[PDB]
RNA sequence: GCAGUCAAGCGUUCAUAGCGACAUUGCUUUUUGAUUCUUCGAUGUCGGCUCUUCCUAUCAUACCGAAGCAGAAUUCGGUAAGCGUUGGAUUGUUCACCCACUAAUAGGGAACGUGAGCUGGGUUUAGACCGUCGUGAGACAGGUUAGUUUUACCCUACUGAU
RNA sequence: GUGAACAGCCUCUAGUUGAUAGAAUAAUGUAGAUAAGGGAAGUCGGCAAAAUAGAUCCGUAACUUCGGGAUAAGGAUUGGC
């Protein structure tokens, strides 16, 4: 009965009209399988890390991998303070 | 069904968060753990190096599904700003204030049904249902108090820790509407939620997780494309011994 | 006997004798060597120390556990007005 | 562990001085020597005002 | 008997001389010291207004705190901000040599970016950066009107 | 550091010396813990080995279950009440001393931890971070 | 312990086992005394040389007896490989000769320290030390024939393959030169020689494979001949208890 | 150590006079890891707090050698004293043994380091009780209680200052 | 006057202002204090110091020669108008 705890799966009893299905984004289904030994494959930023220094020395730009309407201000600096009353409390839409 | 190790820890759900439309990883040291998510997920979903309150344990502080992401109170303004820059607009990102900080131990959920700690306040229970777009149920797994550490979910199925009674499994599956098996991960760890991460098409677990334990996990989440989970009866021969 | 319990020495014998120095401006004992292809470069500069203050900083240190996090620490501020040249001295190498 | 003056590390540290860390100094000793040449040109312009 | 702030046993019967290394009493301080590997953060300029303003703060202020440094005037000159603690005290003269050898570690290569400079008053518990902050936070006073 | 401790332990102030009675936070069945030794300690004449936040110390139960009592077993400190330093600009301190008992691997014994666990401990031990209801 | 035996430190020959202990007490304990010294300093000098050397042989001998697997009450199979290969009579005699020798060093130490407190000068205390180290040397010179045997059994018991009798195995038995080495080579990752003659393997070679998410270990025999079914080589007798004890295919 | 088996050497010219090394063989309470909680009586006074130095006969770290060493973990040996070597429990005790951490808890000297540096716990006067001995005064370094700790301003050394 | 009081503290009548002084504030002292976290790990030994304390009300054990033990222990409260 203790091994039966690891055998007996449970059943939902189906308890609604509402239907609940798993979500897969279609770029996952469109995606090829990664292959370890291949002349052509994506870099996998381990290997971006590898060509300029080892493990502890490599400096990751946490930026340059995110979404904005203009790339030209991707590296700008949030001010985060003016005289009193830091800027994150004031900014909003409108 | 991939084995992956953070620096030398078999614990993965502590150190990473994985939903259907994004993934969250820590920043410690070097990009070996980040690469293994790019081996599986590809470019299809954003994967984010982030810290929560200047820590590395980002899988137990946050909680969410493909619709929303919840961070605790101690998340600083820069780190809250950093999450929205990476993730697209389809996700809602909202800071939640409570008594208890760690939302990962307290909220276990799929895209559809959530479970909460009993001591959580109803002014957050309203916010959880509104942001994540899910139902909320107040329940304990086998009289253990943290439903996020001791249970792991997806839309496919659910996995619980082996102290769960069989009477407790039949009651609790009516709430989650998914099949439930008692199991262990990483050679007999009771903490099944922290050991692994799982979404509807991928499971990433520790290196210490044995091949009988991957057979249970690959079954209940139905990781191959032609698995109806009924092959656990075919895989019952592994279960009687192990 | 044999001291029954070993313990490290108190004080550093390198800094002996502990005495008052000769002047309130300490002389420099040794200079960087000579890189004789480079342009002319003054080796040192002298100014007046003035207090202390705190600085926070986003630590850009790969490998640490405080990588990409903020660090508060203390700095000194030395008042350093410009300094004007009035003399030239040459030194001949002797076997003395 | 190995002490500060061991022959193994001091042979290892000598290679790094042949590589990256001397290039940053030789880049540094060119930028500072540029501003010291512009220290004379600002101070000769103020001497031209008194020549007027 | 006869004290507790001292060394109890100062020698043995042989050699019958007090050794040169037995921690006697005497002068403390006013020695000359060399402390190496101190890292410059900021080279400001006296003609440059808003020295204390970083790329973040955007508040026009000079590194001279409110009511100046304690026991010293105002930094209206060029200055070198360096981390740690230079030996010596305030209003004394220091001499800044350069590095004596090419430094190897990664700590001597990193580019800093200061996010906020403190300029609250050091003569007490400084709670305001600029005097414009204090008159904003206090409100108005009797002596103002 | 030692075995089971992931990453390095930064310098925080030494609050709990040898012979310090501290509360037992978890639901293991003990009430209080008595520090007798600190693993990963130094060696200096007449010092007392002092524990800190997030160290594995050997601790005997003085009051609790008689099963847990009269045997020495490891314990991880989770609350300090001595003022320590975070590297962002604040000094903070908790209300009392606290510890949870563990195996030498670094795994927890009970299911729950009441009260806040320190942030420095929660980065250090993942199994404490699994059972931590309240962090900071 | 079970399932393997590798944690046995060493065992030295009796000429070198004496040279280890006696040179150690010359280096550790002090050596410089004078007749002008007060006699209690003289007595406690020589009491310690009997006591510390007396502990010296015991700490060596305590490490031997704990480390050897205690062939009685392990497992009916693991007792029985050592029965054919290591000759249980000669195994149990030599390990008993050390335990007798361990008690006599404790005997000489606890007796001569009791006699050395009644010394009256340097000369009588010097005689009681030299007789004490000599009688400890006599017991170790008597112990030559056990220790020469136990070094050569320490090596192959380290090189025994790990088998668990409770786990699921399968035996592969037959004649010499059938192909049961060649079967084992393609079924698992193992280095078993496939040379075409009769007795290639001289020990029970083990290979490990997987079926339906399980660990199966496959055990090979040297191949056997029935010829009397009563008396047999040491090589071929290894098979029969590998057949008798192991409960599997 | 004794009782033996030898004989590499010696005995003025020499085997067998007389020794006689390395060897060798035997018991002194149990050839089958069972036991075996056996701590069988030291008759002049030191121990510890503080704090320096020195020896190497090296416990740990450095580089090596050999092994009857797969890896790991160890065992043995060489150079080496530059650098470290602890926290507690019972006792006046050193010693002794246990608990626990640690890379390791190495050994010794300096009047068995160290009193105008301390402590007075112990030892070493007078008071007093018990046990034995003595007809008695009293003895016992048998047991247990209570008991005065003095001086530097001098020369020199040494840390500082003209 | 405060208070149970000839206690301690301050004052009225009466008496004294005598005890070598001046300038500076190093070490070590003698006398008197405070200290973050832990609470005897110090030591021959809790030596010393800290803690408790006046008062009204509630409440008080083993034992006992029946008188005691006892302020046993322990717990609430205190100004002003
Ligand atoms: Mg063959």
């Amino acid at each position: 009965n203790n091994v039966l705890n690891k055998i007996h799966v449970a059943q939902p009893q189906a308890r609604d009209d509402v239907k609940r299905t798993p979500f897969i984004p279609e770029s996952v289904k469109n995606l090829k399988k990664y292959d370890p030994e291949d002349p052509n494959r994506r870099k996998l930023a381990r290997d971006i890390e590898a060509e300029n220094g080892g493990a502890g020395v490599f400096n990751v730009n946490l930026k340059d991998k995110y979404l904005l309407e203009d790339d030209e201000w991707k590296n700008d600096i949030m001010p985060e303070i003016l005289d009193g009353k830091n800027v994150y409390d004031f900014l909003d839409p409108e | 069904a991939t084995r992956t190790q953070f620096e030398n820890s078999n614990e993965i759900g502590v150190f990473s968060k994985l939903t259907n439309t994004y993934c969250l990883v820590a920043v410690g040291g070097s990009e070996n753990f980040y690469s293994a998510f790019e081996a599986e997920l590809g470019d299809a979903i954003p994967i984010v190096h982030t810290t929560i309150a200047g820590t590395r344990i980002i899988g137990r502080m946050t909680a969410g599904n493909r619709r929303g992401l919840l961070v605790p109170t101690q998340t600083t303004d820069q780190e809250l700003q950093h999450l929205r820059n990476s993730l697209p607009d389809s996700v809602k990102i909202q800071r939640v204030e409570e008594r208890l900080s760690a939302l990962g131990n307290v909220i276990c959920c799929n895209d559809y049904v959530a479970l909460v700690h009993p001591d959580i306040d109803r002014e957050t229970e309203e916010l959880i249902s509104d942001v994540l777009g899910v139902e909320v149920f107040r329940q304990t797994i086998s009289g253990n108090i943290l439903v996020g550490s001791y249970c792991s979910l997806s839309n496919q199925g659910g996995l619980v820790h082996p102290q769960t009674s069989v009477q407790d499994q039949e009651e609790l599956s009516s709430l989650l509407q998914v099949p439930l098996v008692a199991g262990t991960v990483n050679r007999g760890s009771s903490v099944v939620g922290a050991g692994m991460v799982v979404n509807d098409y991928l499971a990433v677990t520790g290196l210490d997780t044995t091949a009988p334990e991957l057979s249970v996990i690959e079954s209940i989440f139905r990781l191959q494309d032609a698995q109806p989970e009924s092959i656990s009866g075919n895989l019952r021969d592994t279960l009687i011994e192990t | 006997s044999h001291r029954k319990y070993e313990a490290p020495r108190h004080g550093h014998l390198g800094f002996l004798p502990r005495k008052r120095a000769a002047s309130i401006r300490a002389r420099v004992k040794a200079f960087p060597k000579d890189d004789r292809s480079k342009p002319v470069a003054l080796t040192s500069f002298l100014g007046y120390k003035a207090g202390m203050t705190t600085i926070v900083r986003d630590l850009d240190r790969p490998g640490s556990k405080f990588h990409k996090r903020e660090v508060v620490e203390a700095v000194t501020v030395v008042d350093t007005p410009p300094v004007v040249v009035v003399g030239v001295v040459g030194y001949v190498e002797t076997p003395r | 562990a190995k002490s500060l003056r061991a022959s193994s590390h001091l042979n290892a540290k000598s290679v790094k001085r042949r590589g990256v860390f001397q290039k940053a100094v030789d880049a540094r000793e060119q930028r500072i020597s540029d501003k010291l040449k512009e220290d004379l040109l600002k101070q000769k312009l103020e001497d031209l005002k008194k020549k007027e | 008997h006869r004290g507790l702030r001292k060394v109890a046993c100062i020698g043995a019967w042989h050699p019958a001389h007090v050794m040169w290394s037995v921690a006697r009493a005497g002068q403390r301080g006013y020695h000359s010291r060399t402390s190496i590997n101190h890292k410059i953060y900021r080279v400001g300029k006296g003609d440059d207004e808003a020295n204390g303003a970083t790329s973040f703060d955007r508040t026009k202020k000079t590194i001279t705190p409110m009511g100046g440094f304690v026991h010293y005037g105002e930094i209206k000159n060029d200055f070198i901000m360096v981390k740690g603690c230079i030996p010596g005290n305030r209003k004394r003269i220091v001499t800044l040599r350069k590095s004596l050898y090419t430094n190897t570690s990664r700590k001597a290569l990193e580019e800093v970016s200061l996010k906020w400079i403190d300029t609250a008053s050091k003569f007490g518990k400084g709670r305001f950066q600029t005097p414009a902050e204090k008159h904003a936070f206090m409100g108005t006073l009797k002596k103002d009107l | 550091s030692g075995n089971g401790a992931q990453g390095t332990k930064f310098r925080i102030s030494l609050g709990l010396p040898v012979g310090a009675i501290m509360n037992c936070a978890d639901n293991s069945g003990a009430r209080n813990l008595y520090i007798i030794a600190v693993k990963g300690s130094g060696s200096r004449l007449n010092r007392l080995p002092a524990a800190s936040l997030g160290d594995m110390v050997m601790a005997t139960v003085k009051k609790g279950k008689p099963e847990l009592r009269k045997k020495v077993m490891p314990a991880i400190v989770v609350r300090q009440a001595k003022s320590w330093r975070r590297r962002d600009g604040v000094f903070l301190y908790f209300e009392d001393n606290a510890g949870v008992i563990a195996n030498p691997k670094g795994e927890m014994k009970g299911s729950a931890i009441t009260g806040p666990v320190g942030k420095e401990c929660a980065d250090l031990w993942p199994r404490v971070a699994s059972n931590s209801g309240v962090v900071v | 312990m079970q399932l393997s035996w590798k944690d046995i430190p060493t065992v030295a020959p009796a000429n070198d086992l004496l040279d280890i202990v006696l040179n150690r007490t010359q280096r550790k304990t002090p050596t410089v005394i004078r007749p002008g010294f007060k006699i209690t300093r003289i007595r406690a000098f020589y009491m310690r040389k009997v006591k510390y050397t007396g502990e010296g042989f015991v700490e060596k001998f305590e490490d031997i007896l704990k480390g050897f697997p205690n062939i009685n009450d392990v497992h009916p199979f693991h007792r029985d490989l050592m029965d054919t290969l290591y000759e249980k009579n000669h195994y149990k005699i030599s390990l008993a000769a050390i335990s007798r020798a361990k008690s006599l060093v404790e005997q000489v130490a606890r007796d001569y320290v009791r006699l050395l407190k009644f010394g009256q000068s340097l000369f009588q205390c010097k005689q009681l030390k030299r007789a004490a180290l000599g009688r400890m040397a006599t017991i170790v010179k008597k112990l030559r024939d056990p220790l020469a045997y136990l070094e050569q059994v320490r090596q192959h018991i380290g090189r025994l393959p790990s088998i668990d009798p409770n786990t699921r195995t399968l035996l592969i038995c037959g004649y010499p030169n059938v192909g049961k080495s060649s079967f084992l080579r393609c079924i698992t990752k193992s280095d078993v020689d496939v040379q075409p003659y009769a007795f290639t393997t001289k020990s029970l070679y083990v290979g490990h494979f997987d079926y339906k998410y399980l660990r199966f270990q496959a055990i090979d025999t040297p191949g056997i001949l029935d010829r009397p079914t009563e008396e047999m080589n040491n090589i071929e007798m290894q098979s029969i208890y590998a057949i008798a004890h192991l409960r599997s295919c």
